[PDB]
């Protein structure tokens, strides 16, 4: 329906909003990222497309932190990703500033989803093009995972994948037993997934970034120590025949 | 806004048609069916049962955070249908309005005032040349101490009404016809009769078998005004008792 | 205007006195100096008679909104934080000493104090009011630990009745109310039911 | 409530021929007690300009922290360094910016002019600069100044010639005057911190003074 | 109008020690008897304050929020105690200039880069560092002993510093109107921040 | 504060006749600067107003009221009923309740349709009240109720009404330093307005 | 506290007493709608999230700029049901109604001041 | 040619999904002069190049000043360069006034990116056109952070964003081994040799077209110009070939 796809405040004869769907499609042409929750924790992983060797480790990262016990794995346009990370940081900061303790994951996810929806309602600002994951952990509630689509979706997923290589990742993740596992083998599973779905004719350099929060770290978000990452890297590399 | 209003007879909200019809709001009406759902709310004489439909796209998605039955006040519900990204905002707006009214007048709101406030704040979006009429179907539920249970429906245009039975979704026409046929036969009802009627209407409209865990039910009764959601056990028991 | 709270295992008790006045003349003989915010948390009052009402209304508004937003029962610490943030920000013309208490599903039984000035802190027993300075010794010397509902009610009745007679601001009926794990029950002590001393 | 309190101090400045000297005692005292005994009151601004700020020690810090920032702004903008002839006017403007809420300070500026020449300015709490040659001032003033008036610029003396001030004489005079004036005043004493400045940089100096 | 007593402190060979009384006075009555007055803002800086208590709560919340945000960001950098002292000084001065003063008086101590820091942040915009310090009414009684011992010996060890603080608590409890038997203490040595308490003070009234 | 100048006004309701009278004097405390200073304003035709108090606010309130009355008369078409001006002045005075004016107006007139006499009064900040027999307000308020209460009588013809309003003022206002030296009498019968000027002690 | 860094157009207003409030019900009456809106925005931002105040205030801005020119009375039919004062008649419209303004400025001057060009 | 209707503004998404204005600005930033950004263990040299309006006129300024421990370069539009360096200077001054420590680069660059992210969303505004090469050592070794027309900053070790520079990138990548242990003179020689590749054939580096600027351990950021740059530009071998 070309002709009405020029402003957010303009419908289509069929009924769809075309700018929103364009933003939906615009997140596909990026890298890939997955995230799984075990019995007592979560874990993520991103295929960081490393450019020429002029850069180094600690470059533009996609595993930000939002609080002492939450973190994201955003995969899309980086400027909007940083803006959203700052907004979520401010939200959690305000909640802890006056309500005590720390924000539950569901409330923060809902607030961020509503904020990212607020832009697609006006003819003054473009919608955000980016996917968004907000896995975290608790002490009594358990381990929770959420994904936020660019427009309004804020569903809760057991484990999903966002980015270009997404359909194959979903199909391969479908064949797991991620309801009675621990945080010492889901990491290896994630590594083998990210190496079983990775194109090589258009991608040349890879650098896996992993992070988990759970009972092994008693509720704290941080990058995996280099030893475990190297062991998972070796296992995944040797698993491909 | 430095982008202007697109020229055309149906490309913006503030331009009238040559015959005098708002085409943008008609597109908004057509937009509800895009998502694809069906919701039926029937009021008897002492109950206000609401039934809806739940669809899981896949297996990984959790089954506890996909509900389309929110709570507005302590004893008012909603069966929001359409695009989720706009119902998720209208629900918050209605909650804020209800809290403000309770603070300013000190008692629980009759359903009519909440419906009117939502309709007005939705209509105000259809005059300024900066807005988009967010597409939803604001169906209310609740009981009143002066007139009994009441069921109200609102539309993106802003035209609200009072219905003794309502169907909203992609199968509105045949469901409304079936409810019209059924209502004219008998007048008295009860909780079990209303629940069975709603389930039968949904099944005969969708023309499919209902799994024990596919439909959620929220009700309010005279004895228990508090808005409660039927658990899996009660829904399964009613479904297996149906047609037996 | 004597207000006090005591915490026991599984719940708390709460008493008050109904002799709101306007100086040397009695304004109202019997009142309800005990506001039921939400359904478990209870909030007494002291100081003036209008700023406290406004603060209570604002707290009811915000706490009800929060509870219905999270779809969970409220936590008393949230109410204490809200009272603190409301009172301290306006520490120029809001002379209203407040005491709140209630029960929650997690770590049930809480007694919080928030005197004039916006300071907030928790203590086992809270006492506040103009005529609430003559029973400090008695409550310190009598309050042991490990008491159930009945003796706690008796102790509160005795302790409040002691100041009920040695002051001009206090006098009249007594408004004991105990919040527990299950629900809220209220009773009034009038006439000879009030212990002598 | 009263947004003012005294903290003592003393500032003396000798502007010779090709040398400026700024010295000050070091003791933060309020009410009747003593807070510390180091509390330097002679801060450097550039390679050839030193500022001495007496008075209440709640604005003596704010003005010091603002002057350096404005100096950095000027250096970045005009691509130069402020001379001692402009800092006077700039500080006077800042001081007068709050004429209805005056700063409780008594500032003294010493430094070198465009050519090798002594120059010491002097302000007032409201803010009004005036060039001088040997001006002192501060809390324990009105005692430091008359002796300098007797010595530096020969006044009420007859049949005596005029000799320019030599560098060896300046420190010998300043130490003597501070030693003489420390006894009879209450707020002075403790350590004396000297900031003689010449056309090669800033060399510093510290001596004992009525040990307390 | 809850009020504190004294938040005195002395420097130390690799570390700082701060002591305070767990008391709250409602003018003259002793309304509260278990409140704390020592903070653990980060892994290398501690805090203590006197005067009003609500303002102490407010600055506690604000400063804890700032430090937790800085740590959460993540750059391998923290807040050295000098920066925190400067921030408190600026906040107090700005509040003073607006005719809304915070009736408070604080002590900031820490040990970073192999050196000790200790400062005074009086509400009128007063700031400095010293080998020893006292707050409130302790500026007349607590200071002289510490000053004398420090002038006799400029460097100490842990045992004599702890005993000196103990003696100062003894005399202050003897001869102050607002005081309590129990008191808190916390060292800031390079291992970390270790809050200790409550303590006790054995007295002797044999000259009665 | 109603002593920096002077003034006194009455109003009596007779038999289809209303009478309003004032006192002409304007002076700065003890001094006197003029003898002619109108305090009766012809709002409408068979209606009148009787501002009395501090003059510098009397002029301003009269101007504003005349402006608003012209606006309402022009917009709404026909004349103004006497009861409407009562609420008019009440609103105008309460406009500045916190910064109060200094006026105690008296309104007296006839209904253009019914010809039923009407008299009202006002306080400093606006508090409507209507008295059937008479009303009075001014600086010398105390020394007129006694003179008026006994001398009054119901159902009075215009001549007796004029005599009573003359006798209740001429020898009742001289018992005071300020607010003297001249009396204006306005009698408003059914068909024609009539104005008279009395003579009093020149002191 | 500003220096000069036409007096007939704006004159006869001493600097003495604008930095000296009048009867204490001055800052609570000159600025009332702004304060109420600020309080509501702060409450919503604290309890509901950062989206609501931004959205509502930018809606206010969008609806504000469609009224008539400043030198004529504004009906303000809209923005009222959205504000929430749809039926809250009070001491804002019956006392000194702006339609019957006692003093009125020049059209070009008022519109150019509303644009903020001056 | 299906792009005329989707590039006139910045708040519209193409059917493929990409903001065309961002790509156009990234192409625009390539108008200017090369600027190498080498770094070492103790010092971070920043060598640039200068054009010439005419033989009679004087050259432009390519190495500005920010503070005692940080100095930025410039490449692209010279209009927004000053408008952005003003914000640079103001933030650094505020951080020095409120606290009492130099503002670390890692927060300054994030703030600059956050500021530059705003114009790419609201209507009626255009993205900036700078190519900053912010350099400076504060507390944990010198850093070299790059900035793009889009608010997407990179960490780096050595790069030459600006004019024709791909050959400069190749040379800088070939010898990217010795830059970890060398003195100031060797690092400056390497920087000048890398820059010489950008300059066309049969052209040498004169005294009036280099703006070597050095910040390191115990020396504040100083800019060198005119005959003062001669001692660094002495050896340089004799010719690229």
């Amino acid at each position: 329906g070309t002709g009405y796809d020029l402003s957010a405040s303009t419908f289509s004869p069929d009924g769809r909003v075309f700018q929103v769907e364009y933003a939906m499609k615009a997140v596909e042409n990026s890298s890939t990222a997955i995230g799984i929750r075990c019995k007592d924790g979560v874990v993520f992983g991103v295929e960081k497309l490393v450019l020429s060797k002029l850069y180094e480790e600690g470059s533009n990262k996609r595993l930000f932190n939002v609080d002492r016990h939450v973190g994201m794995a955003v995969a899309g346009l980086l400027a909007d990703a940083r803006s959203l990370a700052d907004i979520a940081r401010e939200e959690a900061s305000n909640f802890r500033s006056n309500f005590g303790y720390n924000i539950p994951l569901k409330h923060l996810a809902d607030r961020v989803a509503m904020y990212v929806h607020a832009y697609t309602l006006y003819s003054a600002v473009r919608p955000f093009g980016c996917s968004f994951m907000l896995g975290s952990y608790s002490v009594n509630d358990g381990a929770q995972l959420y994904m936020i689509d660019p427009s309004g979706v804020s569903y809760g997923y057991w484990g999903c994948a966002i980015g270009k290589a997404r359909q194959a990742a979903k199909t391969e993740i479908e064949k797991l037993q991620m309801k009675e596992m621990t945080c010492r083998d889901i990491v290896k599973e994630v590594a083998k997934i990210i190496y079983i779905v990775h194109d090589e004719v258009k991608d040349k350099a890879f650098e896996l970034e992993l992070s988990w929060v759970g009972e092994l770290t008693n509720g704290r978000h941080e990058i995996v120590p280099k030893d475990i990452r190297e062991e998972a890297e070796k296992y995944a590399k040797e698993s491909l025949k | 806004m430095s982008r202007g209003s697109s020229a055309g007879f149906d490309r913006h909200i503030t331009i009238f048609s040559p015959e005098g019809r708002l085409y943008q709001v008609e597109y908004a009406f057509k937009a509800i069916n895009q998502g694809g759902l069906t919701s039926v709310a029937v009021r008897g004489k002492d109950c206000a049962v609401i039934v809806t439909q739940k669809k899981v796209p896949d297996k990984l998605l959790d089954s506890s955070t996909v509900t389309h039955l929110f709570k507005i006040t302590e004893n008012i519900g909603c069966v929001m249908t359409g695009m989720t990204a706009d119902s998720r905002s209208q629900v918050q707006r209605a909650r804020y309005e209800a809290a403000n009214w309770k603070y300013k007048y000190g008692y629980e709101i009759p359903v009519d005032m909440l419906c009117k406030r939502i309709a007005d704040i939705s209509q105000v979006y259809t005059q300024n040349a900066e807005m988009r009429p967010l597409g939803c179907c604001m169906i209310l539920i609740g009981i009143d101490e002066e007139q009994g249970p009441q069921v109200y429906k609102c539309d993106p245009a802003g035209y609200y009404c009072g219905f003794k039975a309502t169907a909203a979704g992609v199968k509105q026409t045949e469901s409304t016809s079936f409810l019209e046929k059924k209502v004219k036969k008998k007048f008295d009802w009860t909780f079990e009769q209303t629940v069975e009627t709603a389930i039968t209407c949904l099944s005969t409209v969708l023309s499919i078998d209902f799994k024990p865990s596919e439909i959620e039910v929220g009700v309010v009764t005279v004895e228990n005004p508090k808005f409660r959601i039927l658990t899996e056990a009660e829904i399964d028991a009613h479904l297996v008792a149906l047609a037996e | 205007t004597t207000i006090m709270a005591v915490q026991f295992d599984g719940g708390v008790v709460l008493g008050a006195d109904s002799r709101t006045t306007t100086g040397s003349y009695i304004a109202n003989r019997v009142t309800d100096k005990l506001t039921p915010i939400h359904d478990r948390i209870f909030c007494c009052r002291s100081g003036s008679a209008a700023d406290t009402q406004a603060v209570a209304d604002a707290v009811t508004y915000q706490l009800g909104f929060h509870s219905i937003e999270l779809n969970e029962p409220p936590l008393v610490h949230t109410a204490a934080s809200l009272f603190k943030e409301m009172c301290y920000r306006y520490r120029e013309d809001l002379m209203a000493g407040i005491i709140i208490a209630g029960w929650d599903p997690q770590e049930g039984g809480q007694g919080y104090s928030v005197p004039m000035g916006g300071m907030m802190v928790r203590q086992s027993f809270a006492i506040g009011g103009s005529g609430s300075s003559y029973i400090y010794g008695y409550v310190d010397a009598t309050y042991r630990e490990g008491m159930t509902k009945e003796e706690c009610l008796q102790f509160t009745a005795n302790a409040l009745a002691l100041a009920m007679e040695r002051d001009g601001s206090s006098g009249g009926v007594i408004r004991l109310a105990a919040i527990a794990e299950s629900g809220v029950e209220r009773q009034v002590l009038l006439g000879d039911q009030i212990p002598k001393f | 409530f009263s947004p003012y309190v005294f903290n003592g101090g003393t500032i003396l400045a000798i502007a010779g021929e090709d040398f400026a000297i700024v010295a000050s005692d070091t003791r933060l005292s309020e009410g009747f007690s003593i807070h510390t005994r180091d509390s330097p009151k002679c801060y450097k601004l550039t390679d050839k300009t030193v500022i001495g700020c007496s008075g209440f020690h709640g604005d003596c810090l704010t003005l010091t922290k603002i002057i350096e920032a404005r100096l950095k702004m000027y250096k970045h903008s005009n691509n130069k360094a402020m001379t001692t002839g402009a800092i006077a006017a700039m500080l006077s403007t800042i001081l007068y910016s709050r004429r209805f809420f005056p700063y409780y300070v008594y500032n003294i500026i010493g430094g070198l002019d465009e050519e090798g020449k002594g120059a010491v300015y002097s302000f007032d709490p409201v803010g009004s600069y005036q060039r001088d040659s040997f001006k002192a001032g501060g809390s324990a003033s009105a005692m430091l100044q008359p002796l300098l008036d007797n010595q530096v610029g020969f006044k009420n003396m007859q049949n005596v010639e005029h000799v320019p001030l030599s560098l060896d004489r300046a420190m010998r005079l300043v130490k003597d005057v501070f030693i003489s004036a420390a006894e009879r005043d209450v707020y002075t004493g403790d350590a004396l911190r000297i900031c003689i400045v010449t056309k090669e940089g800033i060399r510093e100096e510290t001596v004992s003074l009525r040990k307390d | 109008m809850v009020t504190g007593t004294s938040v005195l402190g002395v420097k130390f060979e690799g570390g700082v020690v701060i002591a305070a009384d767990m008391l709250g006075s409602y003018g003259s009555l002793a309304r509260f008897r278990n409140i704390s007055r020592i903070m653990r803002v980060n892994n290398s800086t501690m805090l203590g304050a006197s005067g009003d208590y609500a303002d102490f709560q407010y600055l506690k919340q604000v400063l804890g929020q700032m430090v937790i945000d800085e740590e959460l960001l993540g750059d391998g950098h923290s807040y050295s105690p000098r920066a925190i002292h400067s921030w408190l000084t600026r906040a107090m001065y700005s509040r003073r200039s607006k005719m809304n003063p915070l009736w408070n008086t604080m002590v900031i101590g820490g040990y970073a880069d192999g050196e000790s820091f200790l400062g005074y942040v009086d509400m009128l915009g007063v700031a400095y560092e010293a080998p020893s310090l006292a707050t409130g009414y302790g500026a007349y009684l607590a200071q002289p002993l510490l000053r004398e011992v420090l002038e006799k010996q400029p460097v100490l060890s842990q045992t004599e510093a702890r005993d000196l603080v103990e003696r100062c608590m003894r005399v202050l409890y003897y001869r102050d109107a607002r005081s309590y038997n129990r008191f808190q203490t916390a060292t800031v040595t390079e291992k970390g921040v270790e809050i200790e308490g409550p303590l006790s003070t054995e007295t002797n009234w044999d000259i009665a | 504060i109603m002593s920096y100048n002077g003034g006194a006004v009455m109003a009596m309701k007779g038999k289809n006749c209303v009478a309003i009278a004032a006192d002409r004097r304007f002076g700065i405390q003890a001094q006197m600067v003029t003898t002619d200073f109108q305090k009766i304003f012809p709002m409408g035709d068979r209606l009148y107003i009787g501002l009395a108090g501090l003059a510098t606010d009397v002029q301003t309130v009269a101007q504003r009221l005349k402006f608003r009355l012209n606006l309402y008369e022009l917009k709404e078409g026909r004349q103004i009923k006497p009861y409407t001006l009562m609420s008019m002045v009440a609103n105008l005075l309460y406009e500045k309740r916190f910064g109060p004016y200094y006026t105690e107006p008296v309104i007296a007139g006839l209904d253009p349709k019914t010809f039923k006499p009407f008299i009202c009064s006002l306080d400093l900040i606006g508090c409507p009240m209507v008295t059937d027999d008479f009303v009075v307000s001014g600086t010398c308020a105390e020394q007129m109720y006694g003179m008026c209460e006994s001398l009054w009588e119901p159902n009075m013809d215009p001549d007796h009404l004029f005599e009573t309003i003359s006798q209740a003022m001429l020898n009742a206002v001289d018992r005071d330093a300020v607010s003297g030296m001249g009396v204006i009498v306005h009698i408003i019968e059914k068909d024609k307005i009539t104005t008279r000027t009395l003579k009093a002690r020149m002191d | 506290s500003p220096v000069t860094e036409d007096l007939l157009r704006k004159g006869f207003s001493c600097v003495k007493n604008e930095l000296l409030p009048s009867h204490p019900l001055e800052l609570s009456e000159k600025n009332f709608q702004l304060n109420q809106d600020k309080m509501n925005f702060s409450t919503l931002r604290n309890i509901q999230g950062l989206f609501a105040p931004l959205k509502l205030q930018m809606e206010f801005k969008a609806v504000q700029q469609v009224q008539r020119l400043p030198f004529l009375s504004s009906s303000n039919l809209s923005l009222d049901v959205l504000r929430g004062n749809d039926e809250t008649i009070g001491f804002e419209d019956i006392l000194n109604d702006p339609s019957q303004s006692e003093v009125m400025g020049e059209p070009h001057l008022m519109v150019e001041y509303k644009l903020g060009l001056l | 040619m299906f792009r005329n209707q989707y590039d006139n503004d910045v708040t519209v998404w193409s059917p493929q999904g990409r903001i065309h204005q961002i790509e156009y600005a990234m192409e625009a930033v390539k108008q200017g002069s090369a600027t190498v950004g080498l770094k070492s263990k103790t010092h971070a040299v920043l060598v640039a190049l200068k054009r010439a309006q005419s033989e009679l006129a004087a050259h432009q300024k390519k190495i500005l000043h920010v503070d005692n421990h940080i100095g930025i370069s410039i490449a692209g539009l010279t209009a927004d360069a000053r408008l952005l360096c003003n914000f640079m200077r103001q933030e650094c001054l505020d951080s020095r006034f409120v606290f009492d420590r130099p503002l670390p680069v890692s927060r300054l660059v994030s703030l600059i990116g956050s500021k530059t992210q705003i114009p790419t969303q609201r209507y009626g505004r255009r993205p900036y056109g700078v190519g900053l090469l912010i350099a400076g050592y504060d507390d944990m070794g010198p850093h070299i952070f790059q900035t793009c027309p889009s608010a997407n900053y990179f960490d780096c070790r050595a790069m030459s964003i600006g004019a024709r520079s791909q050959s400069a990138r190749t040379y800088l990548e070939r010898h990217m081994s010795e830059f970890m242990e060398c003195n100031l003179n060797e690092l400056v020689k390497h920087g000048l040799r890398a820059l010489r590749e950008t300059l066309p054939a049969e052209q040498d580096l004169t005294t009036k077209n280099v703006s070597i600027g050095i910040v390191g351990k115990d020396l504040e950021f100083t800019i060198y110009d005119d005959d003062d740059v001669s001692p660094f530009l002495e050896g340089l071998e004799e010719r690229p070939q």
